RNA sequence: GGUUUCUCUUCAGAUCGCAUAAAUCUUUCGCCUUUUACUAAAGAUUUCCGUGGAGAGGAACAACCCCAAUUUUUUGAGGCCUUGCUUUGGCAAGGCUA
């Protein structure tokens, strides 16, 4: 079991798509985005591995030219997909699993 | 006319007294509409004020101190003493 | 103070001196030449101050 | 690599009745640290700064005059907001008594505003809210006056409903009415509550009641001229509510006469406020002249001392419901009983939870 | 201006009124006008001679109003 | 002498609209996350390059375990714009390093269309507010018909004074605009103290010129980074002023000439 | 206000005393005050004509019946006057 | 009793002057036969283009009608008898009033 980290991301209305794009490269689960109430803003609610959690807020700011930006906090565990115990498992020692 | 005359006893000593008939010897910080008197490390004096007597001066005196009157009673004002510079 | 001349004092000088060959100055010869170590202070203070197109 | 005055600071912590122990909380960005600095400014004339975030806490105490002129020393735990330094947060929330929540007027409540009314109320704490930065309603989303005031409300009832959800007890509903919650733009050097707002409002007119004014301008009522008497719905003249027409209304016009209207219409305009200003002090430009009408006119910070002093604990109050949790024991024979007195004797039970390095 | 005695939490409590004339009297104060005149039932006036006789509500008069001290923790 | 201008709001409004085209449209620094000038002390002082930033000299110039292959999880590899981001988590050696980081809020104003519509006017932009809950509250509201009145003086605080004028919506403009028009008096520059192309080459993603004009980009950004980074305070002073003492002897003049004029005798005079 | 009313006013909380009409003295803590100097006291000490001193819960006097009001050493600290 | 202007004297920028140039020295670096002229990093120091502070003069223009019963300019707080007290003086207490 490993933990996860829920981010909050405001955003211009067009840059939607954008952090979408980042949340999949890492495993997201993007749960909610919603209007901001008398503002020209969307919030977007998401999970992501606190594995893949590393670099994630620089690498949304750049692709977005600083519009969008996120906080992340831990909120709950999680099963990891594998099987932690089989030998029939070897590791490429470098590429990602 | 020229709102000075106040001030002008303000801030430095002063003698107050009330429609009591008793003196407070005082620093006259300020007044009030009311004619309010917030005077402070005053001295209640009853019997009489000390006036160069051969006899003595100090008779039935307290220390009052941060005194605080309302203008009620505002009888008789004159200057007792001059300022301390503290 | 030290006010203004009129300009045709400096055009005369100037038109005069022309290009010092004849030997009626022969003596602004020694300060014409030592003046040469300013001269990059007047190409500099004369190019900062360009008519900028919108300007006849 | 404060001579008659820091006696008084001494009375005043003698008195143990005039002090409040508050934690300005929040989220990231959402005006602290420039409410404590423009603060200080009021009261003294006399790796962070390039990160333009905080990240550790600092502490200050100060002696504040309320809409009564009685000093208090306030105790103030400026926090950081970054989610990732709740840390802390949690620090200051122990040695302090009440908590001073800065919302965003034109976000809202994001991640960290109710992640800490969640730690506030499970620690048992005070809740006072601020809603600050308040001209990024007009200047910038430039908001008709009634939406913002829908806007507002939207706001309170939001941070209503989640302090509902994590604590069982409907002891407090936060509304300005009960003194809850301060309007604020902390650079624009304005804080005000309703209180605050309407003894203005008396003291440069006539001699209205300025209490029973109060219990009457947020939250749908509305009034009527002639019978000069607030009423619940019955306006046809599609009017506005109370709020609007008296305190919103008035402090657009403020506004749009500063940075619009500056060389024409401003002096008239200041005339009919009371405020007189220098030739000089009218050649500054729009922001320090914006504020310094604003700080001319709304007075210092009344606002927020006011609603504090109204619903702090005061720590002789104070201690009781806190050692509950603090304390181990809590109140068994001896020591819970002996700190619940808050009296300066004895026992000596102090709770350090900081430490500072000196840089040398 | 205009402000009214801070009787509100003091309304409904039993206090004693001394007023002009060494006049002394005990009485529940519930009600009164800003100008500080008083309105308290069961009044019962304590004479110099000390006999506490008892004359019911009246307008407890703040004009010569000297003092009144309840009989509860307000 | 001419220093200390002082101007009318519809001075600068016009002003401002007629070198519209010379001008960022940006409003906020976000824009320049990693592209502020701390941003590239860094990248210098690591001598890691963002993409489209400056390339410098490196400043100065066997085993480990923490590379061990066999101890790593590799899930995303790091990058430089992350060990710019945070200088000190990421590397190792990190010195004369500066650390950067802004989250600035996102400034939200509403460029209107017309100068027909009000002001203060609800934006079809902003989202519409619709907020639901609840059966919403009730409050401590003090009812009437008990009693209470407002004296026939007191008003709405200035209710003779109209919402908005004219003016308004272009001194809201006026608020977040570039450096020089956000004010309304200063001092004067000189002429060559005023550069007029810098905003320009100060952005982000020029995206689609030639391989030409993007090298052209990041040469002014290194121009620009090393002026700031090599900058010193003047740390002295002595004031000779030439054409004062000039003027006080006897030999030079004083006049007024045709630009043009002076020019043809600067020339003459150095042949 | 007057000067003398918001030092009276600011006075309340702390120690304090007053001189009635009457002739009478009463100190206590600061209870209430306001600029109608209608002054409410708590747990006062309470001085008669003759001098026979006792113990007061709590009182509220108009602000005609005092004559003079004594306060600690605290106030004497608005300086411009 | 102030601004503008001119001249004369004198003291500083510690993030600036919202701009940004050259030089010297020392050490690495690259060009490569030599030296200048260069490269491009670091450090220590200077010059130049501008600004500030202070002061002196000199100049131009501004300028010798209703009002009170909780706080004071209306307030009926009045008297005396007796008693006790204290060296008299005076203090306190009850009553009679009209
Ligand atoms: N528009 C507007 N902005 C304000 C106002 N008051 C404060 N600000 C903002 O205040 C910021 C200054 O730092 P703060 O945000 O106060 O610091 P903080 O709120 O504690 O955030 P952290 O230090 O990271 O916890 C500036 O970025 C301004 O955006 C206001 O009244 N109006
Ligand atoms: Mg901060
Ligand atoms: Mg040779």
């Amino acid at each position: 079991m490993e933990p996860y980290y829920f981010v909050e991301v405001q955003a211009p209305a067009d840059c939607v798509s954008a952090v979408y794009t980042v949340l999949a490269r890492r495993r997201g689960h993007v749960t909610q985005d919603a209007p901001i109430p008398g503002s020209p803003l969307y919030t977007i609610k998401a999970f992501i591995p606190a594995i893949d959690s590393f670099g994630f807020e620089t690498d949304l700011r750049t692709h977005t030219q600083g519009q969008a930006f996120s906080l992340s906090v831990f909120h709950h565990w999680q099963i990891v997909p594998g099987d932690p115990l089989d030998k029939s498992i070897v590791i490429r020692p470098l590429e990602p699993q | 006319g020229k709102s000075s005359k106040m001030l002008q006893h303000i801030d430095y000593r002063m003698r107050c007294i009330l429609q009591d008939g008793r003196i407070f010897i005082g620093t006259f910080k300020a007044f009030d509409k009311h004619m309010n008197l917030i005077l402070c490390d005053c001295d209640e004096f009853r019997k009489i004020k000390p006036k160069n007597s051969k006899q003595a001066e100090r008779e039935e005196k307290r220390v009052l101190g941060l005194v605080l009157l309302r203008g009620e009673n505002l009888v008789s004002m004159t200057v007792e003493g001059p300022p301390p510079k503290d | 103070q030290k006010e203004d001349m009129p300009p045709e004092h400096v055009r005369k000088i100037i038109r005069d001196h022309g290009d010092m060959t004849n030997r009626k100055f022969r003596h602004d010869k020694r300060v014409y030449l030592g003046a040469l170590k300013y001269m990059p202070h007047a190409v500099l203070k004369l190019l900062e101050n360009m008519p900028m197109p919108w300007e006849q | 690599t404060t001579v008659y005055e820091m006696d008084f600071l001494a009375d005043l912590m003698d008195n143990s009745e005039l002090i409040r122990n508050v934690t300005l909380c929040g989220h990231l960005h959402h005006g602290k640290t420039c409410f404590v600095d423009c603060l200080i400014e009021q009261t003294h004339p006399e790796t962070e700064q390039e990160r333009g975030v905080g990240i550790k806490s600092t502490p200050v105490t100060v002696v504040l005059p309320d809409t009564k002129g009685k000093s208090y020393l306030f105790n103030i735990m400026d926090t950081p907001g970054h989610v990732n330094f709740s840390d802390e947060v949690t620090a200051g929330l122990r040695i302090s008594d009440g908590v001073v929540l800065f919302i965003d007027a034109a976000e809202g409540v994001m991640l960290n505003t109710e992640r800490l009314i969640k730690h506030a109320v499970q620690e048992r704490l005070a809740v006072t809210v601020c809603i600050n930065k308040i001209d990024r309603l007009i200047l910038e989303l430039k908001l008709p006056p009634t939406d913002a005031y829908y806007k507002l409300r939207h706001i309170v009832d939001e941070v209503n409903g989640l302090i509902s959800m994590y604590s069982t007890d409907e002891n407090l509903i936060l509304s300005p009415l009960l003194g809850n919650v301060c309007f604020s733009s902390s650079q624009y050097s304005i804080c005000f509550t309703l209180g605050s707002f309407a003894k203005i409002y008396a003291d440069t007119f006539g001699d209205i009641n300025y209490q029973e004014f109060a219990k009457r301008l947020w939250g749908d009522i509305y009034f009527n001229p002639k019978t000069r008497k607030f009423t619940k719905k019955a306006p046809t003249s599609s009017s506005q509510r109370s709020f609007v027409e008296f305190i919103l209304e008035p402090l657009y016009k403020i506004l749009a006469q500063v940075v619009g209207d500056v060389d024409t219409s401003l002096p008239r305009t200041l005339d009919e406020l009371g405020i007189h200003l220098t030739k000089e002090e009218l050649k500054l430009n729009i922001r320090p002249l914006l504020r310094l009408v604003c700080k001319k006119f709304f007075g210092e910070f009344t606002g927020f001392v006011d609603m504090c002093v109204q619903h702090i604990p005061s720590p002789k109050v104070g201690a009781k419901p806190k050692i509950e949790h603090t304390y181990t024991g809590g109140v068994d024979s001896d020591l819970g009983e002996a700190m619940s007195d808050c009296d300066p004797d004895g026992p000596l039970m102090c709770h350090t939870t900081k430490m500072y390095s000196t840089d040398d | 201006k205009a402000h009214p005695p801070e009787l509100k939490k003091f309304m409904d409590k039993k206090l004693s009124l001394k007023l002009n004339g060494g006049r002394h009297v005990q009485g529940i104060l519930r009600g009164f006008d800003p100008f500080m005149n008083l309105v308290i039932d069961e009044c019962v006036e304590m004479a110099t001679s000390g006999q506490q006789n008892n004359i019911g509500m009246v307008v407890i008069r703040g004009n010569s109003i000297i003092m009144l001290e309840a009989l509860e923790r307000v | 002498t001419y220093q200390r201008w002082q101007f009318t709001l519809p001075m600068m409004s016009t002003l401002y609209r007629l070198a519209n085209q010379l001008l960022t449209d940006l409003v906020d620094d976000n824009y320049f996350y990693l592209f502020d000038l701390k941003a590239f002390f860094t990248s210098k002082a690591l001598n890691m390059a963002i993409p489209g930033g400056p390339k410098f000299e490196p400043l100065v110039r066997d085993w480990n375990e923490f590379n061990d292959i066999n101890k790593i999880i590799i899930r995303q590899p790091i990058r430089t714009e992350y060990k710019i981001a945070f200088p000190y988590l990421y590397n190792n050696l990190p010195h004369h390093v500066h650390l950067t980081w802004y989250h600035t809020p996102n400034v939200v104003f509403i460029k209107t269309e017309d100068p027909d519509l009000p002001a203060f006017y609800f934006d079809p932009l902003i989202n519409p507010i619709s907020h639901r809950h609840s059966v919403k509250s009730q409050e401590p509201l003090p009812d009437d018909d008990e009693e209470f009145e407002l004296p026939e003086f007191v008003e709405p605080f200035l209710k003779d004074t109209p919402l908005y004028t004219d003016n308004t919506a272009n001194g809201i403009a006026l608020l977040w605009a570039p450096r020089p028009f956000n004010l309304r008096s200063g001092r004067t520059r000189r002429a060559l103290d005023i550069p007029l192309v810098k905003n320009w080459y100060r952005e982000h993603c020029p995206a689609g010129q030639p391989v030409k004009v993007r090298v052209s980009y990041q040469k002014l950004l290194k121009y620009y980074v090393l002026n700031a980074l090599k900058h010193r305070p003047p740390k002295a002073q002595k004031k000779r002023y030439l054409f004062r003492s000039f003027k006080a002897t006897k030999f030079f003049q004083s006049t007024k000439l045709d630009w043009v004029e002076v020019g043809l005798q600067v020339c003459r005079q150095g042949y | 206000i007057g000067v003398p009313i918001k030092v009276l006013h600011e006075a309340e909380g702390h120690i304090v005393t007053c001189e009635t009409n009457t002739g009478e003295v009463y100190r206590g803590k600061l209870i209430e005050a306001e600029d109608n100097m209608n002054c409410q006291m708590s747990n006062i000490t309470v001085t008669y004509r003759d001098g026979r001193v006792a113990q007061l819960e709590q009182v509220y006097i108009r602000g005609s019946k005092i004559r003079f009001l004594i306060l600690p050493d605290m106030l004497k600290n608005m300086l411009k006057s």
